[PDB]
């Protein structure tokens, strides 16, 4: 509470002139409630791509309503916080997860006012999946020096659900033309580059890049425009 | 082990 | 103190506050590590040690560089998470078992 | 983007879209570029892709990847260290990302400036003059192609 005080001087014929002050009261200290025993043997159990059990033990049960708290977070992308979901038994399934992917998890008890903080983390990594995105950022330029040399540029695509061990290059004078007539051209996946020789003149080239996965194969990207002098 | 046994830079910044 | 000074200085400061130890005033204590970012003087000069339950041994920590007496080989800074093979086990005594 | 090559040569090229600075058998680096203002000469760099390449006994083939509003402490597999947990070779610290690499001492500084990212390498001599058969394509060793170059 913020107090007003006030001074008067007083004798028997009266009171004097009044001074004033002002000053707030420091708050009551409030003990913390002491906490409760973090969940033990913790263990990550990878079902799928997208779905991993988590399994919690509680020394202190030997009829309460507590509830126990989980969390998972990865570091793609940045700053992102951590996913909380409930649950009352020993055991949580999380779904809605990215494939190839380490996550962390951990789990907390809850009994009224009285919580305890967050266990031992336990990390789980998802399983590998066939790519759902194809490479973006597709850029074809011609070399200075050689002219008959033209590099082609790309970029690993977003949903590469796993390590990429290769990447596919499709290039052709035709678009309409199925993928049996364009030449493929496979290369490393370590790399993301490749010169491109033997090129023939006065002839619009075409570009196709695809991934490769241990589950599958990225799927097919759209076309671009580039002429030859 | 794992380890290595003059320093080259080289920086990229926007106008 | 004076005496042991050489008559020189005796002056004993009371009470210390902002955590802080010795008759200079300036110092840090246990459950607590040092910052190396700032100075001694800084009002910020010690960072908590947040010590796991149940996966550290002790709540006293490493002041220099800032980590936690792990039982059973933990690699966690604060004792968090369990070594390479090793599973989360039911055990107070034994967190992590191979 | 203003370039800086480790021979100590500033050009400024406009490298639209993407385009290898450090291409070899050791490490893999890959830019993109995208103009600030449409159908200028000026452009800016807004996603920076490191790949660090499979080598036996230290680390595993480890994809980074950054974009605009994006500054990852770790790669795309999730992980923050290279190949194993045990493993100490490969790391990247926070705060400002950094990158430590001490199997192929280079060191990466990737920061997020205005709406743009910010690009700092530091390698040795022997491990930035290693090329393999069709790599002749580094704008970090080489200078920049003069089609790009503005003058
Ligand atoms: C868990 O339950 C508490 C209490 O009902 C609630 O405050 C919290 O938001 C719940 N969290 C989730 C994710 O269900």
């Amino acid at each position: 509470s913020h107090y007003v005080i006030t001074l008067k001087a007083f004798n028997n014929v009266g009171e004097g002139i009044p001074l004033y002050e002002s000053a707030v009261t420091r708050p009551h200290t409030v003990p913390d409630p002491t906490p409760m025993m973090p969940p033990v043997g913790v263990q990550a159990s990878i079902l799928s791509h997208d779905t991993i059990r988590i399994t919690w033990a509680d020394n202190s049960l030997p009829t309460d309503s507590r509830y126990y708290t989980v969390r998972w977070k990865t570091n793609i992308p940045a700053n992102t916080k951590y996913k909380n979901a409930n649950a009352t038994t020993l055991s949580y399934l999380v779904t809605g997860l990215k494939p190839n992917t380490l996550y962390e998890f951990s789990v907390m008890v809850t009994k009224g006012r009285r919580s305890s903080t967050w266990s031992m983390t336990a990390h789980g990594a998802t399983f590998e999946l066939v790519p759902t995105s194809p490479p973006k950022d597709v850029t074809v330029v011609s070399k200075e020096g050689k002219p008959r040399t033209i590099i082609v540029n790309w970029q690993p695509p977003s949903e590469a659900n796993g390590k990429i061990t290769g990447y596919i290059i499709y290039y052709s004078t035709d678009v309409n033309a199925e993928i049996h007539d364009w030449v493929i051209e496979p290369v490393v996946g370590n790399r993301l580059t490749h010169q491109i020789q033997e090129l023939t003149l006065d002839t619009p080239y075409y570009f196709k890049i695809q991934a490769r996965n241990s589950k599958g194969m990225g799927p097919m990207s759209e076309a671009v425009q580039f002429r030859t002098p | 082990p794992c380890n290595y046994h003059s320093y080259l830079f080289c920086g990229l910044f926007g106008d | 103190l004076y005496k042991l000074s050489g008559r020189k200085s005796g002056g004993v400061c009371l009470n210390c506050r902002h955590n802080t130890a010795g008759r200079h005033c300036h110092y840090c204590k246990e459950g607590y590590y040092r910052d190396m970012g700032k100075p001694i003087t800084h009002r910020k000069a010690c960072k908590a040690c947040d010590c796991h339950p149940v996966g550290a041994a002790g709540k006293t920590c490493n002041q220099t560089t800032g980590q936690c007496p792990c039982k059973d080989g933990v690699t966690g800074i604060t004792c968090n998470r369990c070594a390479k093979g090793y599973q989360q086990s039911r055990s107070p005594i034994a967190p992590c078992i191979k | 983007p203003h370039l800086r090559t480790f021979k100590d040569n500033f050009q400024t090229c406009k490298v639209e879209g993407a385009w290898p600075l450090i291409d070899n058998n050791y490490l893999s680096v890959q830019v993109t570029n995208v103009p600030v203002v449409p159908g200028s000469s000026a452009t800016a760099t807004n996603k920076i892709t490191i790949i660090f390449k499979a080598h036996h006994e230290c680390t595993d083939q480890k994809v980074y990847q950054a974009v605009t509003d994006d500054l990852p402490a770790a790669f795309v597999d999730g992980t923050t260290s290279g190949g194993d947990s045990d493993a100490k070779s490969l790391r990247i610290v926070e705060r400002y990302v950094e990158m430590h690499a001490r199997y192929i001492g280079t060191t990466v500084f990737v920061r997020q400036v205005g709406r743009y990212l910010t690009l700092a390498i530091r390698m040795p001599e022997d491990l930035a003059m290693s090329y393999e058969e069709s790599q002749d394509l580094q704008l970090c060793v080489n200078g920049c192609p003069l089609s790009e170059r503005i003058d």
